[PDB]
DNA sequence: CGCCGCGTCAGACTGCACACAATCTAAACCCTCCCCTTAGGGGAGGGTCAAGGC
RNA sequence: GCAG
DNA sequence: GCCTTGACCCTCCCCTAAGGGGAGGGTTTAGATTGTGTGCAGTCTGACGCGGCG
């Protein structure tokens, strides 16, 4: 997978209501990984790593 | 030698008995001269001395002085071998505790102090203290301190309380409390209070403490003081040839615990700072923890590669560890392996074994000879004899082989028909070549497949493989009862060949004396093979006494005919050969000679078909050429034609009368009649095509092209292939499913261009894939089956119970999947089933249904049948033979001693890798007829039925009922109840839409609290040109009626209450949210109007059918028979009452609103009627409709799955994992019994204590039967060594060591474990021996 | 590979589920018969005796 | 010689049974000196012990009255 | 066939006597699990 | 040079060559791999890579 | 008491071939104990060889 | 890396 | 034939005089330095259970 961001979804296979939910990703050559995404109520967080 | 296997903690003193000597230093071996060092973790003075009979110094050598201690280094004078067995000891400074009950969940350590994991764990690791007994101050047990709290409440309260950190306080408060005073105390706090999960802990941790005191166990013995040391020769220290080492990984972990214990002896005996002595002893924690169990607390240790290292618990856990690797199965001498090819000119109980491989696997075997014959003096002479290959060694070898059966075995053994005996036939090449009948059932081609062949040593071994896997026992399938060494591809296409008829074929119409005259011509050249003739054919009926008796008759046959029959054994008819032979001709052939004249005659005649289907394969010729792929002449005018209509699909797109939806659909739809019309055409012209002469006139026929000879004979491919040879090929798919609109419109015969091959890889690699990836999800899911069903053997001959299913003919709908005969084959009745005139027992109670009473049941109309069933048997450990029915590879009643569960869970997930990953129309005659029959008459005179369970079958003139339908409640039925109809008359009519409340009884409308406004919004429409309302939803209302509901109740005209028949209780409609109202109050309505209206697979279906997983919505069921009413509304989870008539009322519900309920206030139901609807949870149908209804629901949902795909799998073999489904029971009761309520037992457990309680006129303990996955109910068995052999070793282990469990070895697993027989089959009487010699 | 003459038809069972039946002629000719090399190596160690 | 066992497993009317029998005389043929009862044709002691249990001179009860006999004869060799 | 080790060479010994009859053991694999599960601070044991 | 060394013998990438014949040479210097370090893994690669 | 987060637990079977891991640091004192250096001596432990008598 |  | 009997004879272990050579173990090192960093992996999904937590 090429370094650069990458928006993606699970087109709603989590808390069976179908809702789809989506993520970004910042993946870089060398160095740690920074995602951001929202959660069922619609809340963005963010994972490093 | 030994009868059981106990488990158990392992006291300090325990652990210093076992050991040889206490391991001081980490010293594996010296350098120089690579002796083991004294005290180290090799020692020979330890673990015993490194040489055989001799002293590590040499002082002794012989085994003159044996046993005896060198006193200049104490190793004794020995063999080496034992140190695979003398372990050694660790003493640790400070203690440990034992990971295994620290962290396996649930905690031990804290489930016995009631303390939680993580404060545990901030004692363990030197965060907090805990106060191990307060005395007279306000700090109970095991409160824990911070740092700073423990200092000021120093000197507070002195010294009096005791309060420490580390695993010296847990072990403290494990050995400062008293386990029965603590379980007492558990008792009458459990006595007290009713809340669920509350009782629930506490009956988990009573159980844990009376299994602390049953055992021997001490709960401080949980945190190691004494550590083991392995035995250094299953951690050995080895030198490689390139002068290297190589090691185990234990040498590192002990290394390291020893190493990081005599550095906390070395700072106890400096008096470091407690910081430092700390930090030692979190290390010496963790180092255990990495040995015992590496990676489960935290991060893996990783030396020297950056990979972790493998410790205690990885040895003997996992697809790698000592359960899977090395004792369930192992590398086997005597055996050996090569590439398969064909041989057949073979019989069918022998296979082609290379020489120079059989002079290999008989060895011994071969020097015993050469001794015994004098050929050899000694033998190393042998030796000599056989590796110079002498030429009488091969006439000894010809001698040693001559009765002596060999296993050939292919993997994956996927049933029990994978490894089979074959009495050898010494080759020439180094291929072995199998006999082809037997491949289908090796499921081997000879591509490159290869197969593994064993020795079977013994005597008893080369009569098992005489005896029960001989190839020419095994001509049944042991899952359906179909023939599995049965003719295909060559064969199948010579015998449909030969058995065929040509119009003007050579010496056509010619009267012959017998099949030998056929014979003769058509050697000869003087008649074709089919040439239509009349041939005297002489055969054989079998009479009611049993021989035969002749009969001779012209018979109209072909010369193929008349040749075939020279091979079809006596007593079978002549109009089995009288047709032209496909494969299922071929497949019930076999099967009629093996039902009528048993297995040896089969034998004879499958190889004789055999042959003779191989060599008029050959005399044929039947070739495939490019002209065999016949396109129809219409296929490019269909296309074209297909093209203007998509064209004109796609132009009127342009003219926006057509959504890309359905515009997208529709060329969907007039490519796919494309696609038949042209698949019809090219089938057409191909199956007839064939147009010749009789006398002049021309006449059309059967065709004999190649290509469809070979689809119609079942030999090789189907309509489906040659429709891509010869048609087109098709509609495909995208890689996400959704088909691509425009199709391969060109087939093999011609070019697929760049693109359209292109599309089809797209599909072509979905299907590659697919099949890789799903053969690990079909052998896990046989996995799980075997180790849920191993233990499962027919132990009894009659169990003498009356119960069993009601076998029926399952009927989808308008069509019989599955008929009554086939269901009912081979079992045992469990009634006596009569004639529908009643009181004539036309078959009676306990027989078995082989196929002559199959037939008289099919000459009477019976349609349902009362059998005995495996989940109905009476039999505690075992099932009776009676029970489970018919075996299916012999065809007679089951032996005692069969082991059912592995066939059953073989012969459920063999077939594993085939899987993947309105109104009513009566179809043909009959008598209508209703269940739940609970009916109205509507104003047009229609009946509408008052019910929700009620079903529309039909029975037939016979009795039979031919299909069935099932009717939404209040559906208006054109046809009334017990009446006539033809093909097509719609009966029942609704709309899905929508749901219609139904009209009680016929009367005027008023509202009960249907407050104008509080309840509803009126709506105005001009379409129909009525004013109408609308109930109002949860979200869109006032403070109110929200609460009160709105509710329509039926007034005369007069102003009386009208009542419902039978009842005088106020009938009305309570009507919820969402629903149409459009009649107004004071119409006149009649019984049977609407008065408002509310609108609206494959391997993992029986992975997560086998493993009771409950379904993501589930439908809700009615618990006890009641009425319904309603609680607390719009809360987000409504509350739902049951009111029985004659039972406690009360009987609450959570049921979330977000879900329609399907069902009304008013009307009573019953146990087992759902309320809501959706996908039924089989916890919720054993628990409410039975154990039967769970067991028909399971085989039901399975054989749904396993009948798409064409597989024929017998019922018995889901019934039998069911049976191993429903084996615990929950105390509900205690009775006069041991068992607590609320506990799980084992259900035969409940069975025989109820059975001795009642004997003795006590009462005995009330149970509900539980339904566990077959996961949870491998781990649950009673044996810890099976269930710590299918996975969770870790958590069976610990669980059976607190509890102190002791594992009978009654099992198959457990007996394959320790290398004993098995119980089942040969070794059934040993075990049965065994029982009758030791209990007395 | 080499330019072999193929009839297609069943063959007395000698070419059932894939099996190739093969002439003499293709074994007299050498026509697959392909010369494989081995290297095996003697190594001459210093051991402690 | 042997192609299938069916017909013995009428007599000992099990498999399991009929392996049993037929390896306890198959030993007692093979070590020991007790010759076949039926003629033995090259076959090897587990195919004639099948083909004694196929005429039915050979069962479970008749080797256990020939065990209580012999063994009666020649541990009532008291001298 | 595979662990017995006093089982195999009187299983041979056997084959090359004339006969065919073995002296089953212990797996040794067996005795390998269970020292090393008694190396796990749990004892497992053989009750006679 | 350890860095480089292990590289180029131990990678999983770094494979011993396909030499049959001249098609299976120039057909393994022109293959692509998901797997490697920084890439997937055959088990937990899904359907859709 | 119902829910969300987190941890744990699984994930086909035989076969060939190949082949591990690769970085990573003190010196100057002293001591004891063992084996070695010549050209054979000394002796315990254990066989062997012609002779003789029974 | 591959074979079924 | 059955024995003895003195004379030989072999191997092997240790010893010589005055240290040499090495292995394998101890011990102190006095300007002053006072928190690990891989340019890591993190990338597997689904089921289940349990525990904080509102
Ligand atoms: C016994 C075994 C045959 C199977 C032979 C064949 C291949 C040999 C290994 C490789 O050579 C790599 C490596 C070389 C090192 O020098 C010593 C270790 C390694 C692991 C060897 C060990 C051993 O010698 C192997 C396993
Ligand atoms: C470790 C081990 C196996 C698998 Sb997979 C799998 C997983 C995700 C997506 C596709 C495949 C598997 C197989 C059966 C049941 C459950 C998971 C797998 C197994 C064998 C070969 C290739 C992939 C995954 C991780
Ligand atoms: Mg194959
Ligand atoms: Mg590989
Ligand atoms: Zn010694
Ligand atoms: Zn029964």
């Amino acid at each position: 997978r090429s370094p650069g961001v990458f928006f993606d979804s699970d087109k709603g296979k989590t808390h069976s209501s179908g809702k789809v939910l989506y993520n970004a990703r910042i993946i870089p050559y060398r160095g740690s990984w920074l995602d951001f995404e929202f959660d069922p109520k619609d809340n963005l967080f963010v994972r490093i790593d | 030698e030994f009868d059981a296997i106990k488990i158990a903690l392992a006291s300090p003193d325990m652990i210093r008995s076992w050991s040889f000597g206490e391991v001081k230093k980490p010293e594996t071996i010296n350098y120089r001269t690579f002796k083991p060092e004294r005290d180290g973790l090799f020692c020979a003075r330890i673990f015993g001395p490194v040489k055989d009979y001799e002293c590590l110094c040499g002082k002794y050598k012989r085994l003159k002085h044996r046993g005896v201690i060198c006193e200049k280094c104490g190793v004794e004078v020995t063999q080496t071998k034992v140190r695979r067995e003398r372990m050694g000891h660790i003493e640790l400074a400070s203690p440990t505790a034992h990971i295994w009950f620290l962290k396996s969940l649930p905690s031990r350590i804290g489930l016995l102090l009631d303390m939680p994991l993580r404060d545990i764990e901030r004692v363990l690791y030197f965060e907090s203290y805990v106060v191990i007994e307060g005395g007279m101050t306000n700090l109970e047990r095991q409160q824990i301190l911070t740092e700073e709290q423990y200092l000021d409440a120093l000197e507070e309260f002195g010294d009096e309380f005791d309060a420490k950190m580390g695993a010296e306080a847990i072990q403290a408060l494990l050995k400062s409390m008293d386990l029965e005073q603590e379980c007492e105390q558990l008792r009458e706090e459990l006595n007290e209070t009713n809340s669920e999960t509350k009782r629930k802990k506490l009956t988990k941790r009573i159980k844990l403490l009376e299994a602390f005191v049953q055992s021997g166990n001490k709960p401080e013995w949980m945190i190691l003081t004494v550590l083991p040391v392995l035995p250094p020769d299953l951690r050995p220290l080895v030198p490689l040839d390139g002068g290297r080492f190589a090691t185990s990984d234990l040498n590192d972990l002990y290394r390291r615990v020893i190493n990081r214990n005599n550095r906390l002896k070395r700072l106890l005996d400096l008096a470091a700072p407690d910081i430092i002595v700390r930090n030692e002893k979190r290390m010496l924690q963790e180092a255990v923890d990495a040995l015992l169990d590496n990676g489960r607390r935290g991060r893996a240790i990783t030396g020297s590669n950056k990979r972790p290292l493998k410790s205690l618990a990885d040895m003997i856990k996992g697809k790698q560890g000592r359960f899977r690797q090395n004792l369930l199965g192992k590398r086997v001498d005597y055996s050996g392996r090569s590439v398969i090819t064909v041989g057949p000119y073979l019989r069918l109980h022998q296979c082609g074994l290379p020489k120079k491989m059989a002079l290999e696997l008989f060895k011994p075997f071969i020097y015993g000879k050469l001794e015994l014959r004098g050929l050899a003096t000694t033998i190393k002479a042998a030796k000599k004899m056989v590796e110079r290959e002498e030429a009488v060694v091969w006439d000894i070898l010809d001698e040693v082989i001559r009765e002596h059966p060999v296993l050939l075995n292919r993997a994956p053994t996927l049933h029990r028909l994978g490894i089979q005996a074959f009495e050898p036939v010494l080759i020439e090449g180094k291929a072995i070549q199998l006999h082809p009948l037997v491949c289908a059932a090796y499921n081997a081609d000879f591509d490159g497949d290869q197969m593994a062949v064993h020795v079977p040593l013994t005597l008893e071994a080369q009569l098992e493989a005489r005896a029960l896997m001989m190839s020419t026992n095994n001509i049944l399938s042991p899952a359906n009862g179909e023939p599995i060494i049965v003719p295909s591809q060559d064969v199948v296409l010579g015998l449909y060949y030969m058995t065929r008829d040509c119009v003007n074929a050579k010496g056509e119409g010619m009267v012959l004396t017998g099949p030998k005259e056929a014979e003769r011509l058509y050697r000869s050249g003087l008649a074709s093979l089919h040439a239509r003739v009349k041939v005297r054919i002489t055969e054989y009926e079998k009479d009611a006494n049993g021989e035969l008796v002749a009969k001779t008759s012209l018979k109209d046959t072909t010369v193929g005919r008349a040749i075939l029959w020279m091979i079809v054994p006596k007593g079978l008819p002549y109009s089995i050969v009288n047709q032209a032979l496909g494969k299922k001709a071929i497949s019930k052939m076999l099967n009629t000679c093996y039902r009528i004249l048993g297995l040896k005659p089969t034998v004879i005649f499958a190889d004789q078909i055999m042959y003779t289907g191989f060599a008029y394969a050959a005399r044929s010729g039947a070739s495939v050429g490019i002209d065999d792929m016949v396109i129809p002449e219409k296929k490019h005018e269909i296309i074209s034609e297909a093209e203007a209509e998509v064209a004109e699909i796609q132009e009127q797109f342009q003219s926006g009368l057509v959504t890309a939806g359905e515009r997208y659909n529709k060329v969907i739809d007039i490519w796919a009649a494309a696609n038949d019309r042209v698949s019809k055409a090219m089938m057409d012209n191909l199956q007839t095509e064939t147009v010749i002469n009789r006398d002049g006139q021309e006449e059309k026929q059967v065709s004999f092209n190649s290509i469809y000879m070979m689809a119609d004979s079942g030999a090789r491919g189907s309509a489906a292939q040659i429709r891509q040879l010869a048609g087109m090929r098709g509609l495909m798919a995208k890689p996400d499913g959704s088909i691509i609109e425009t199709p391969i419109t060109a087939n093999f015969r011609e070019g697929l261009n760049v693109l359209q091959y292109f599309i089809s890889t797209h599909g072509a690699r979905k299907g590659l894939a697919d099949t890789a990836l799903k053969t690990a999800n079909s052998g896990y899911l046989t996995r799980r089956l075997v180790d849920v069903a191993q233990d499962l053997v027919v132990t009894e001959d009659d169990c003498g119970t009356h119960e069993g299913i009601m076998m029926t003919p399952v009927i989808e709908g308008g069509d019989v999947k599955e008929p009554l005969r086939d269901r009912v084959l081979g079992r045992v009745t469990a009634e006596d089933v009569l004639k529908p005139g009643t009181a004539d027992i036309l078959v009676p109670r306990n027989t078995l249904l082989h196929e002559q009473w199959c037939d008289l049941l099919e000459e009477n109309s019976v349609d349902a049948v009362k059998v005995r069933s495996v989940v109905s048997c009476d039999t505690d450990f075992g099932v009776c033979a009676h029970c489970y029915g018919r075996d299916l590879a012999r065809g007679h009643i089951i032996n005692k001693g069969e082991a059912i569960g592995v066939i059953a869970a073989q012969s459920i997930g063999e077939p594993g890798t085939q899987l993947t990953m309105s109104s009513i129309q009566v179809k043909n005659k009959g008598s209508i007829k209703l269940s739940n029959v609970k009916s109205v008459v509507n104003s047009s005179g229609k009946l509408v039925i008052t019910s929700r369970n009620t079903e529309l079958k039909l029975i037939d003139e016979f009795g039979r009922t031919k299909e069935s339908y099932k009717v939404p409640y209040g559906a208006v039925l054109a046809k009334g109840d017990g009446e006539q109809v033809a093909g097509g008359e719609t009966v029942a009519n609704w709309d899905p839409h929508t749901m219609p409340v139904i009209t009680e009884v016929s009367g005027f409308v008023r509202f009960t609290d249907m407050i104008d406004g509080q309840t509803i919004t009126r709506q105005t429409d001009e379409l129909t040109g009525l004013s109408s309302l609308v109930v109002l939803d949860s979200a869109e209302r006032t403070a109110g009626g929200k609460d009160l509901r709105p509710a329509l109740k039926i007034v005369d005209a007069q102003g009386n209450d009208v009542l419902i028949p039978g009842t005088d209780m106020p009938a009305q409609y309570f009507l919820p949210g969402k629903a149409i109202v459009q009649l107004e109050d004071g119409v006149q309505i009649s019984s049977g109007d609407t008065l408002a209206r509310i609108p609206q697979g494959g391997l993992p279906r029986v992975a997560d059918l086998f493993e009771a997983r409950r379904p993501k919505e589930p439908a809700i069921l009615a618990e006890i028979s009641g009425i319904v009413s309603f609680g607390k509304e719009t809360k987000g989870k409504r509350r739902l009452v049951i009111t029985p008539v004659d039972g406690s009322d009360p009987y609450e519900e959570m049921i979330p609103k977000w879900r329609q309920l399907n069902v009304f206030e008013g009307e009573r139901v019953e146990r087992g009627d759902v309320i809501s609807d959706g996908p039924e949870a089989p916890h919720d149908i054993l628990r409410l409709r039975g154990v039967h209804a769970v067991t028909r629901y399971i085989v039901n949902e399975v054989q749904d799955v396993y009948r798409l795909q064409g597989v024929k799998i017998n019922d018995k073999h889901i019934e039998v994992i069911v049976r191993q489904m429903l084996r615990k029971a929950t105390i509900v009761n205690a009775g006069s019994s041991d068992f607590l309520e609320g506990e799980q037992v084992e259900y035969s457990r409940v069975k025989i204590a109820n059975r001795e309680l009642e004997a003795n006129g006590k009462v005995g303990a009330t149970y509900s039967r539980d339904l566990l996955g077959i996961t949870k109910a491998s781990l649950a068995t009673e044996s810890f060594i099976s269930a710590a052999s299918f996975q969770e070793t870790t958590r069976v282990l610990t669980e059976a060591a607190v509890a102190g469990k002791r594992d009978e070895l009654r099992g198959l697993k457990e007996n394959v474990i320790v290398g004993r027989l098995i119980p089942a089959g040969t070794g059934y009487a040993y075990h049965q021996d065994r029982m009758r010699r030791r209990a007395a | 590979g080499q330019n072999m003459r193929v009839a297609f038809m069943p063959w007395n069972g000698y070419n059932f589920e894939d099996s190739i039946l093969v002439s003499e002629r293709v074994v007299q000719e050498d026509r697959f018969t392909t010369i494989h090399i081995q290297e095996l190596a003697c190594v001459s160690r210093d051991t402690k005796l | 010689a042997r192609v299938t066992v069916q017909d013995a497993v009428e007599k000992i009317g099990n498999r399991f049974d009929l392996v049993l029998v037929a390896a306890r005389r198959a030993r007692q043929m093979q070590v020991g000196g007790k010759d076949p009862l039926v003629p033995e044709e090259n076959d090897k002691t587990t195919v004639i012990a099948l083909r004694e249990i196929e005429e039915g001179l050979i069962n479970n009860q008749i080797l256990d009255v020939r065990e209580r006999q012999e063994q009666q004869e020649q541990e009532a060799a008291e001298l | 066939k595979s662990d017995d080790v006093n089982g195999r060479t009187k299983m041979y010994k056997n084959i090359v006597d004339g006969n065919h009859q073995m002296e089953p053991g212990m797996p040794e694999s067996f005795n390998v699990l269970l020292k090393e599960i008694r190396s796990l601070g749990i004892n497992i044991e053989l009750e006679d | 040079s350890a860095a480089v060394k292990e590289f180029f013998g131990s990678s999983q990438l770094s494979q011993f060559m396909d030499q049959n014949n001249p098609l299976s040479e120039i057909t393994h210097k022109r293959r692509i791999s998901a797997l490697g370090p920084g890439g997937l893994t055959r088990e937990r690669a899904g359907f859709e890579v």
